[PDB]
């Protein structure tokens, strides 16, 4: 869309209100762990074709050790993100937050695998041994998965972010958010005289996240993708077990029922050097995957050591706006970010000015802007329109007015002088 | 015997990559089935050669039919009793199982760590009272050996006619 | 472990390589020497490109796994990088980043191929329980804090700052007045002292 800001010196825009919003973020954190035999594709239980297979040097005992490499890797992606908390805390048994529901993330005293409301549709939203192939289990199973999140969980809403420099320290919810005012340059006060309707705004946006979910084509298209990597990089090896290669026929079995041992070791040989490069490039590709996965495993632990784990000032990182708090979901092979941000809404404009001339001294604001209506100047945070009047107390003075450029002539009210008199 | 229905006019059977899961009998005209007896790899836990010389062998995902036993997600462990505390993962076995030698070799779903809620009211806070400032260490690794390897040489090594 | 594991590994691709020249890769012998001599040049061209082709493809795949662990030292020498200006040169306020604990500053100190980071933080300690609240009504009008908590042992109220248990009276210096203590929900009545 087209845009023209009605720039001019002089006059500034201040937002009047402000919206809550969640916005989820998905990051794949490890694939699968298939671990692949290097002498049963090429030889396939076959004594008379393995000792042409140990003709070829030591190649099975690589494809054998870098695979394994890539599947002890994946316990650790998985260890770094969620396995971050020494203790598993718990919420209270009674929930009185002020407001604030959390029954959507929080687990379900329900059936077993006791997953949030949230993660269930997760888990439901995504939805083998044959010749060689195998898939090892993971180490850390989804239901201890689910554990972690939720003692991160239990504890990111209960006693604010402590956890980054040590021992727990309680504190209600509803005096956690006056403190995260405070980070984006907002007063605490707008908090209390706004709570009510803050709680309501912050529960009708986790409503909605269940059906931009749900509702929607593919939202977990970032993990499916993965998934749809690894069963069609497996498919289109085991595919390659049924081409000739230069051979009389694809099938070993069939060449030493009809070939006597001087002349079927040549054609043996075609196959054995075929397949062993039909082997060597599937893993090579599996290197470089591993590695786009693992520089997505250690930005998910970022995200969840500062979003999670504190307040970040970086920018559009945790979340689009100003970032509060993220709260951690788990996934079929990764995991979901909710980031709660502030967007300013409900402008307006006003006329400016950089120092107020009162006593022949410039005067500037200590935290706010000098703002006037049309006849009357006023103070004013940055980020919420709250005028007061210009005082001593919300003012330093230091110049003259014969230096800066833009001064208006104004009073400065002095609260001692009144009381004096 | 194949539960799965054929057709007469032809006999052999296959799904992906030319393996042939069914086949008909000639002389008695019945279909059966192929399926190779299990294979799988063979792990050796140990707890190291200076503690003792003992070892807990699992084999990866088999039913242990076909081969203290004890049968796990990952596959079945022989010499690893079951114990029903949990500790802290020392052994990997995997699918949330851990095994560690302590009564010789045991085998656990292992615990997440100390499990811990405080108090928590709607006016209450905790604020610290005083401080222990700590060092920690970081590792990181920079750089590589600059290795070179001419693949002339390598290939045909002093041999013009090479 | 970090810095011993990279120099096995590329030791490790290394003696690979050499133990791959003594394998006949399909040829009548692994010494090259042997066969030029014993055999024709007519049939000896057609088993040393045997040879040729074996070596080659055995020297193409240790280029690619150099080639790739290369981006995995690259990308961990991007983090001490920036761990250095960031943490070292500086103080970062990133959780995490640089430590367990609220970062004060680190110290940096060579290793053989790697470095090592002393950070020093702040950990707190010895916490004590205590009741609060939002704000303070005193003449109808609420009174938030500056900075710091409003703290009560049980029967006084003092205002401390957030890290740190460090008790003072409550003024017109430590709280800004906004309002009136209709809206806040929890507000407690005390006196705030006037040093005027
Ligand atoms: C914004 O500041 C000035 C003060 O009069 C006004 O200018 C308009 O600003 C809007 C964008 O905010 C533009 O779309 C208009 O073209 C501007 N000119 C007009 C309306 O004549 C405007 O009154 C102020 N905007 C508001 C909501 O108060
Ligand atoms: C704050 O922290 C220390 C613990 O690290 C408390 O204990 C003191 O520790 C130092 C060094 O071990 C000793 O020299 C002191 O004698 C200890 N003080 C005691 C036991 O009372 C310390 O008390 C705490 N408070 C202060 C003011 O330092
Ligand atoms: C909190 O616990 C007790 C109970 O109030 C406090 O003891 C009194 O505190 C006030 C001011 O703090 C003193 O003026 C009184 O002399 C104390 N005694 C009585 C009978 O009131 C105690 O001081 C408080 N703890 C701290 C650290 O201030
Ligand atoms: C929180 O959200 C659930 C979902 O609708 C709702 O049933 C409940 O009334 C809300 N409040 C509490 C205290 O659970
Ligand atoms: C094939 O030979 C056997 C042996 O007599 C017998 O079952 C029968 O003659 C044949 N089987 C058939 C027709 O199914
Ligand atoms: C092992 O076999 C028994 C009976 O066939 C079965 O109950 C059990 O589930 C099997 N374990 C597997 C397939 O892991
Ligand atoms: C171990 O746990 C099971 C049930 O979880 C119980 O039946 C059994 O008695 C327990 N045995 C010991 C030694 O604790
Ligand atoms: C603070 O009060 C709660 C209530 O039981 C308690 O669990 C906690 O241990 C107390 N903190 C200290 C340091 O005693
Ligand atoms: C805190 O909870 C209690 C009851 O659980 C309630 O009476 C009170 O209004 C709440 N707020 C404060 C400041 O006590």
């Amino acid at each position: 869309a087209e845009n023209s800001v009605a720039y001019s010196n002089n006059s500034i825009a201040i937002p009047t209100n402000f919206t809550i919003s969640v916005t989820t973020e998905i990051l794949p954190v490890s694939m699968t762990k298939t671990s692949v035999d290097c002498t049963m594709y090429i030889c396939g239980d076959s004594t008379e074709c393995s000792n042409l297979l140990l003709q070829y040097g030591s190649f099975c005992t690589q494809l054998n050790r870098a695979l394994t490499g890539i599947a002890v890797e994946q316990d650790k992606n998985t260890q770094e993100v969620f396995a971050q908390v020494k203790q598993i805390y718990k919420t209270p048994p009674i929930k009185d937050f002020g407001g604030f529901n959390f029954s959507q993330i929080l687990p379900d005293p329900s059936k077993p695998s006791k997953r949030s409301f949230i993660e269930d549709l997760l888990f439901n939203k995504v939805t083998q041994k044959f010749n060689g192939l195998t898939v090892l289990p993971p180490l850390l199973t989804d239901e201890m998965i689910a554990q972690y999140t939720s003692a991160l969980l239990a504890g990111t809403i209960t006693s604010g972010w402590t956890f980054g420099a040590g021992a727990a320290l309680q504190i209600p919810f509803a005096m956690q958010m006056a403190y995260r005012f405070n980070g984006i340059g907002v007063t605490q006060n707008v908090l209390y005289e706004n709570q009510k309707l803050i709680a309501n705004q912050f529960n009708s946006a986790i409503g909605k996240i269940q059906d931009s979910l749900s509702s929607t084509a593919s939202a977990l298209g970032k993990l499916q993708d993965v998934v749809n990597q690894n069963a069609q990089a497996l498919n289109t090896l085991v595919k390659q077990l049924s081409s000739n290669f230069g051979a009389i026929s694809s099938v070993l079995n069939d060449i030493l029922s009809r070939l006597d041992p001087p002349e079927a070791e040549v054609q043996i040989d075609r196959l054995i050097t075929g397949r062993l490069q039909s082997l060597q490039t599937y893993v090579t590709q599996q290197l470089i995957r591993a590695a786009e996965i693992r520089a997505s495993a250690n930005l998910a632990a970022t995200k969840m050591s500062e979003c999670v784990l504190g307040q970040s000032k970086r920018v559009d990182f945790c979340g689009k706006g100003y970032h509060l708090m993220s709260f951690p979901q788990s996934a079929p092979h990764g995991v979901v970010f909710l980031h709660v941000t502030y967007v300013p809404a409900q402008e307006k404009n006003f006329t400016t000015a950089p120092a107020i001339c009162h006593d022949g001294k410039a005067h500037f604001p200590r935290e706010g802007v000098f703002v006037s209506n049309g006849t009357h100047w006023f103070v004013t945070q940055r980020n919420f329109y709250e005028p007061q009047i210009i005082t001593t107390d919300n003012t330093f003075v230091s110049g003259n007015c014969d230096v800066v450029i833009g001064i208006v002539n104004n009073t400065v009210y002095d609260p001692l002088q009144p009381e004096l008199d | 015997e194949s539960n799965k229905k054929f057709l007469p006019f032809q006999q052999f059977g296959r799904d992906i990559a030319d393996t042939t899961d069914a086949v008909r009998d000639p002389q008695t005209l019945e279909i059966l089935d192929i399926t190779p007896c299990s294979f799988g790899g063979v792990s050796v836990i140990t707890p190291g050669t200076n503690t003792s010389n003992q070892v807990a062998v699992l084999y990866q995902d088999v039913n242990c039919t076909e081969v203290n036993v004890f049968q796990t997600r990952a596959g079945c462990l022989i010499g690893a009793e079951h114990v029903n505390n949990s500790y802290e993962c020392d052994i990997p076995i995997g699918a949330g199982i851990c095994a560690s030698y302590q009564q010789s070799i045991i085998a656990y779903t292992m615990s997440l760590g100390a499990e811990n809620s405080v108090a928590y009211s709607n006016n209450s806070i905790a604020i610290p009272t005083n401080f222990t400032i700590s060092v920690t260490t970081e590792i990181l690794p920079v750089s590589m050996t600059k290795t070179s390897v001419d693949c002339t040489m390598y290939i045909c090594g002093d041999s013009t006619e090479c």
